[PDB]
């Protein structure tokens, strides 16, 4: 499961001046071992449509 | 070996979060259906 | 930049949006900006701009001749894709000139139909290494002179 | 929404699954042989969601979903490459049950 | 221009390898390079002050 | 106060400007050699 590129949401101009993302409180969240078992159910529901 | 996995520019080059396999999801798909009828047959008469 | 802000946010590059506070509007009215130390890369900027604009030109002549190989030798290349000679030029280009393009190539996705538009555009910066590269490809047009044949 | 996401192209090696799943009307050639530029990778189901969040005042959240859009279309160009190219056996569902 | 003036500037051959008027079209032809030129402009020309 | 990812890619464009391409020689490189073949007239 490849994560997207980290330089998509935030651009860095100088040392102290960076862009801030909208969903910043959610990108920095590590899933639990139960929620990661629910991500596998979604891609198992996408490879088998009906 | 395949020409569809050639990353030219680093847009799709992200990290590797978790690995998933064929026989892993086979035992996992059966461990999610049988863990549902064993759950709704214990909370209810 | 202003009519592509009012009308619709798609068809041009969006401006970089920064986030300030309410009270820092008042602390900007009472702080002027006095540039004491000028940046010490100013007098090196016309030379840095000329190396980067010259190495982009050698990559443009390298893509123009390599893209005409599948039509010339279709028996060697039955499975060569337009992403393949792209991968061969970048594995020979300097590391700095790749790492200037990747400040936005990692931020903005471009596919094969975008780079082969940039290659055909008629704008070259002549230097010493470009004006020899245009004759090296012209001298190696007949591949018998590269000592290989069928 | 306005996308033909199920089509029939060729006689399959299995005579019961003649269909090709194409999420968001995207063929798996667009990883290799592209059609449009880097900007104009879009579809009708996704583009209306962006011109609504702009309308309701959530323009900072629209610009996040506009930048993850080429990462979105590449993902569905691999799920299509898994369904109708790898998960094609006897145990796939036949088409007379897929339409019901 | 210290280098072009000495007592032996008559019999010299200058072998300059980079032309100075940079064609600015060949920098602005890199596709979707509008954020890449901005960050290269801040690091090369922005001053520092109080 | 620039970020050290752009500071590194300015200290290599400087070094690429000092990368010399040619070389100044007295005699050119050799371009023809002759092989003797145990004869006095034909090589």
């Amino acid at each position: 499961y490849i994560a997207p590129n980290p330089r998509i949401s935030s651009i860095t101009l100088t040392q102290r001046i960076t862009t801030t993302g909208p969903f910043a409180i959610l990108t920095g969240s590590t899933p639990t071992a139960q929620q990661l078992n629910d991500v596998r159910k979604i891609y198992l529901a996408l490879m088998f449509p009906g | 070996q395949r020409p569809e996995r050639i990353k030219t520019t680093p847009y799709l080059e992200g990290d590797v979060l978790s690995s998933d396999s064929g026989p892993l999801l086979s035992v996992f798909a059966l461990q999610e259906i049988m863990q549902k009828v064993r759950q709704v047959q214990a909370d209810y008469m | 930049l202003l009519p592509d802000l009012i009308a619709g946010a798609h068809q041009n590059a969006d401006p970089v949006v920064l986030d300030v506070s309410w009270i820092s509007l008042w602390f900007a009215f009472n702080r002027s900006f006095e540039p004491t130390h000028r940046n010490e890369m100013l007098e090196v900027a016309p030379l840095i701009e000329s190396v980067y604009a010259s190495e982009l030109s050698v990559m443009k002549v390298d893509m123009r001749h390599l893209s005409l190989m599948q039509r010339r030798f279709p028996d060697v290349l039955i499975q060569a894709r337009p992403s393949h000679f792209w991968k061969a030029v970048l594995n020979d280009s300097p590391e700095a000139v790749k790492a200037v393009m990747n400040l936005s190539h990692s931020h903005n996705f471009i596919n094969i139909r975008d780079m082969m538009r940039w290659v055909m555009l008629p704008s070259l910066q002549p230097s010493l290494k470009l004006a020899l590269e245009e004759e090296a490809w012209a001298a190696a047009n007949d591949f018998e002179d590269l000592m290989l044949t069928d | 929404w306005a996308t033909i996401d199920v089509e029939y192209r060729e006689p399959a090696p299995y005579v019961h699954a003649q269909r090709y799943i194409r999420y968001c009307g995207i063929d798996s050639r667009e990883l290799i042989n592209p059609t449009t530029y880097g900007i104009g990778m879009t579809y009708h189901c996704y583009n209306e969601m962006l011109r609504m969040l702009v309308a309701a005042g959530k323009d900072s959240e629209a610009a996040y979903f506009r930048s993850m859009l080429p990462f979105h279309m590449v993902r569905f160009a691999r799920i299509n490459q898994i369904i109708n190219e790898d998960l094609h056996s006897v145990f796939s569902l036949p088409d007379d049950m897929f339409n019901a | 221009q210290e280098v072009l003036t000495d007592f032996r500037r008559q019999d010299t051959i200058w072998v300059l390898a980079l032309q100075l008027p940079v064609n600015p079209q060949v920098v602005w032809d890199v596709p979707r390079s509008s954020i890449a030129n901005l960050i290269m402009n801040i690091a090369t020309c922005l001053p520092t002050g109080e | 106060f620039t970020v050290p990812d752009v500071q590194k890619i300015l200290d290599d464009i400087k070094a690429l400007a000092a990368e010399q391409v040619y070389k100044i020689v007295k005699v050119p490189s050799i371009s023809f050699r002759h092989i003797v073949m145990q004869s006095r007239d034909r090589v």
